């Protein structure tokens, strides 16, 4: 079955999930990348309080999360720092 | 403005005296019988028939559609001053042959025409002309005079308020008059606070041109402010030309109307040495100018973005709590700066101990969020003998000295202070050696540099600035180099940032004071404006008129510097700031905080909207900069460089447009529900940015607007690129995919260009790392092609997505790409704007492609 919006603007394939590029205009099918302007990406930050952040924030070069998963394909290697 | 501070013309001796002479038949006469001819110029003796003063002409044809002028004394008991510099290289010459010739007149061929000059001997005169078209003449009025140096009130020793100027060399001001048949309007001569097209002078004050630091600087009047560009461009229906007066010295500039335009250049000292820049177009102008001086250099990246400055922020804890808030708020922001308050007690290079202890820690959390700090860094030594920069400037003679010998001392903001000579090379030298990061103990790569006060600024000095009489480099006086003396500081600090990195980074420099080829040396500002709805709209007008004689970089104080500006005005601000080139909030030291988070929702939300219009345009701008770096041509513009037959264009100064693709129309009154917006243009059309409404020229549009309207306008025919995906620096984005927002043209054409690089270093023009693609759409295909194929660059970014203006509905979108089989783009269409969507295209900017429709 597809993928549909969370907030029923869309509804399109899973292979349009997570591909870089904005098709809800909740930012729903884009939680994992920097591609929609009002995305949020969750720092699970295992065995501490988790977090949501900016979409904006994913592969910007900086540390955003304690467990550093924000940071995947940027250059910046991030330390877990959640204690 | 305490107008009793500033000479008026009267006050100043020289201009007096040049002033007093009116129209008439000029006592220069050419001696045609001293008549010589090269292949690189002629010269020939000219006369003054009381005096019997002996002075030379150097005639010259230059390639590229230009005459140089030069007239010094045959046999001066001192040589005069020549501007070093400035020039970029000795102009190539253009051969000139006799065409005709009497016993009072020479008719001179430039190379193989069309272009001639005719020289009449009595009185002396210069016709310029093109066939048969008279361009321009000198000397026509007669008010060409040098005051010859002499072995008649203030002619010599001269006292202005308290201060004396001993004058050694007596009364030695040059002047010459010029006139523009044809011409009615008439532009340039930075820095003023005052109109784009430029006023007639007859009935007031001449334009003042003499760097000075004028407190509470008011608007409209002529009244000499921080920079000095000696270059005025004029402008009719058919045809452009440029006149750049190459002189260092206080000069004034009357102007005057007849339909023709007169100019009246008086100097004070120096030779006559002037560039006459025959066009044809204002792009002609702009390129002739260029040649002579450089063009601007090409800023990186981030300086670019926005900058967020005050006098001062407190200490290293609260540079932290304002990068922590343009974070927490979700407002873009590169930069933070740091004024005088940083320093030891205004001893520059040097870090208050308790407020800074550990500036290289604060300057890693800045590069831990990708961001850059500012440090000022003026050109006043404290006199202090525990001061090392003191210390080695006084021991090695470094300073600028009164004529008794000793290292002159005025007052400043460290109190008793000293002037280096910035016009010794070897002072420029030891300068941008202490930018070393051994030197410059605390400094980082991503700590760069702002130079205030170069003037020089001196408070116990005659109109606040250095005394005439003090002596510098090969004893020249400081009236012989004035104007220059900053454009040095400026050039020494650009040099000490290149040369700490080992020549490979890009230098961010901002000046106050500069003069022709400022441009060279980074951006400048309109210095100490104030939070007033009138200082937002002189904004305009005076970048524009730095624009056009090649400062490109140029940016007033967003807010405004003196006073507190109402949430409103300072939103506008933010707005205007965001269109124009350099992006800087900055404000007084008495004034309450104004980050823009402080200001409620309503106004943070337009002034986030504003930064975000901005940040995604930064592909755009820094496209813009690579041509005015590689053609001289200006970022910002008046209509009228755009639409030179359109004659109601000729004095706008409320819009502007950004290379060829943009037209802003900033809000700049309290409580404006609409604007009038001019769309120029026989036959062309406009998108509105935010509603994509197409509108056809020309037109006068009333545009309704709210608190955080902008009203932009794409011209139809271009492409422009963005960055869509706005995040919290520019080195956060400098390698995400762009976005092409396609203006299509009533022939459903559109072309753009986009250039790309490392965001940073000199490898563009060592290497020839970068990338420079045009984009191209005709008959329903959009094409990427390489228009510069020596670039090449090794980059992640992509192509997301394509907006088209203007468009019908496809049946479908196929994508061509060499290595890749034919691809099938899904897209979306908006009836009733005529948008067209173009989902993920997916290709590499450095890639050739093409886009099908249908
Ligand atoms: C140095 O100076 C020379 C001499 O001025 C200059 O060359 C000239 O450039 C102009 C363009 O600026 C040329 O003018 C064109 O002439 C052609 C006919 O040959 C016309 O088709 C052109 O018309 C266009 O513009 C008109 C409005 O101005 C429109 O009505 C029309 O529809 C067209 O769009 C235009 O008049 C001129 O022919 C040459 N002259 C010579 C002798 O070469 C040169 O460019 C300058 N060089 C530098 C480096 O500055
Ligand atoms: O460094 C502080 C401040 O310096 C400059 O402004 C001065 C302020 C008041 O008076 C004198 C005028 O005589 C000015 O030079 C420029 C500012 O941008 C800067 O913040
Ligand atoms: O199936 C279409 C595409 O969707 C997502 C990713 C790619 O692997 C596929 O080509
Ligand atoms: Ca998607
Ligand atoms: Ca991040």
């Amino acid at each position: 079955k597809p993928f549909t919006c969370l907030d029923g603007t869309a509804t399109i394939p899973f292979d349009q999930v997570n591909d870089d590029y904005c098709d809800c205009k909740d930012g729903s099918d884009e939680p994992g990348t920097a591609a929609c302007p009002n995305g949020s990406f969750h720092c699970t930050n295992t065995g501490y309080k988790p977090l949501y952040i900016l979409s904006s924030r994913v592969n910007d070069g900086v540390c955003d999360c304690c467990d550093g998963t924000d940071e995947y394909n940027s250059g910046t290697v991030c330390e877990n720092t959640c204690r | 403005v305490d107008r009793s501070n500033f000479k008026t013309c009267d006050e100043s001796s020289f201009c007096k005296r040049q002033r007093s002479i009116r129209p008439g038949l000029s006592p220069y006469r050419a001696l045609l019988d001293t008549l010589q001819l090269g292949p690189d110029a002629l010269t020939v003796h000219l006369i003054h028939e009381v005096t019997k003063v002996l002075l030379v002409l150097e005639l010259q044809g230059l390639q590229k559609n230009m005459t140089r002028i030069r007239i010094d004394e045959l046999e001066p008991r001192r040589p005069r001053y020549r501007v070093p510099d400035v020039l970029v290289a000795d102009p190539p010459t253009a051969r000139l042959s006799v065409s005709g010739r009497d016993d009072n007149s020479v008719e001179l061929t430039v190379a193989e025409g069309p272009y001639k000059i005719i020289l009449t001997a009595q009185p002396f005169r210069l016709d310029l002309l093109e066939d048969r078209s008279l361009l321009l003449s000198v000397n026509a009025r007669g008010l060409m005079a040098f005051e010859h140096q002499r072995a008649e009130p203030g002619a010599w020793e001269e006292t202005f308020k308290t201060h004396s100027d001993s004058k050694p060399y007596g009364p030695t001001s040059v002047g010459l008059d010029f006139s523009l048949p044809g011409m009615e309007h008439v532009y340039g001569i930075p820095e003023h606070a005052d109109s784009l097209r430029l006023k007639v002078t007859e009935g007031g004050e001449p334009y003042r041109l003499y760097n000075l630091d004028v407190f509470q600087y008011e608007l409209n009047n002529p009244m000499a402010l921080y920079g000095s560009v000696p270059v005025l461009l004029a402008h009719s229906f058919h045809r452009d030309l440029g006149i750049f007066w190459l002189n260092a010295a206080e000069t004034w500039v009357d102007i005057s109307s007849n339909p023709q335009t007169d100019i009246r250049w008086m100097s004070e000292s120096g030779i006559i040495d002037v560039f006459l820049m025959l066009g044809p177009s204002v792009f002609d102008v702009f390129r002739q100018y260029a040649s002579l001086t450089g063009t601007q250099a090409l800023p990186p990246l981030f300086s670019l973005g926005y900058h967020q400055s005050r006098w001062n922020y407190r200490d290293e804890a609260d540079v932290l709590e304002v990068d922590q808030g343009f974070d927490d708020h979700n407002m873009p922001c590169d930069v933070i700066w740091l004024d005088i308050e940083h320093a030891d007690g205004k001893r520059y290079f040097t870090w208050d101990p308790t407020r800074f202890p550990q500036p290289l820690n604060m300057l890693e959390h800045l590069a831990s969020k990708r961001r850059k700090l500012v440090a000022i860094v003026d050109p006043h030594i404290k006199v202090d003998s525990g001061y090392r920069v003191h210390e080695e400037l006084r021991n090695h003679g470094l300073y600028v000295k009164t004529r008794d010998g000793s290292d002159y001392e005025g007052w400043c903001w460290p109190g008793s202070a000293s002037y280096p000579d910035f016009t010794n090379p070897r002072m420029r030298a030891w300068w941008s050696n202490m930018f070393s990061f051994d030197n410059y103990e605390g400094s980082a790569p991503n700590l760069y540099v702002w130079n205030d006060m170069n003037e020089p600024s001196v408070f116990n000095g005659p109109e606040v600035t250095m005394l005439k009489d003090a002596v510098h480099y090969g004893g020249w006086e400081h009236r012989d180099i004035h104007n220059i003396y900053g454009l040095y500081v400026h050039m020494a600090t650009a040099d000490g940032l290149i040369q700490r990195s080992g020549g490979i980074e890009r230098p961010f420099v901002l000046s106050r004071a500069f003069f022709s080829g400022s441009q060279r040396f980074g951006a400048v500002w309109t210095g100490d404006n104030t939070a007033e709805w009138d200082h937002l709209k002189i904004s305009i007008p005076m970048c524009l008129s730095l624009a056009l004689v090649g400062l490109s970089f140029c940016g007033a104080d967003v807010g405004g510097f003196f006073k507190n500006p109402e949430p409103e005005l300072l939103v506008r601000w933010y707005q205007m700031g965001a269109y124009q080139p350099f992006f800087r909030a900055h404000a007084h030291l008495d004034t309450g905080r104004r980050e823009p988070w402080l200001l409620a929702s309503q106004y943070q939300d337009a002034i986030r909207d504003a930064l975000f219009q901005r940040y995604s345009l930064l592909p755009f701008w820094y496209t813009l900069f690579y041509q005015a770096h590689k053609e001289g041509f200006p970022v910002m513009r008046p209509l009228w460089v755009q639409y030179p037959e359109d004659m109601s264009t000729f004095s706008i100064e409320d819009q502007f447009m950004l290379g060829d693709a943009l037209l802003i129309h900033p809000v700049s009154d309290a409580g404006a529900h609409g604007v009038q917006v001019y769309l120029p243009g026989q036959e062309e059309v406009w998108y509105d940015i935010q509603s994509y409404q197409k509108h056809h020229g020309p037109q006068t549009l009333y545009l309704p607007v709210t608190l955080s309207s902008i009203p932009v306008f794409q011209r139809g025919g271009t492409i422009v690129p963005r960055w869509m995906r706005v995040r919290r620096s520019s080195d956060c984005m400098k390698d995400d995919p762009i976005t092409l927002f396609v203006a299509l043209s009533p022939q459903g054409t559109a072309q753009g260009e986009l250039f790309l690089d490392d965001g940073h270093t000199f490898n563009y023009q060592t290497r020839h790392e970068f990338l420079l693609r045009r984009f191209s759409f005709s008959g329903s295909t959009l094409v990427s092609s390489s228009a510069d194929p020596k670039g090449h660059l090794e980059t992640p970014i992509w192509i997301e997505r394509v907006v088209i203006m203007g468009a019908g509905k496809p049946a479908a979108v196929v994508l061509q790409t060499k290595g890749s089989p034919e691809s099938r783009l899904s897209f979306q269409h908006d009836p009733e704007t005529s948008v067209l969507i173009l989902r993920k295209p997916g290709v590499s900017v450095a890639s050739d492609w093409s886009i099908h429709l249908r």
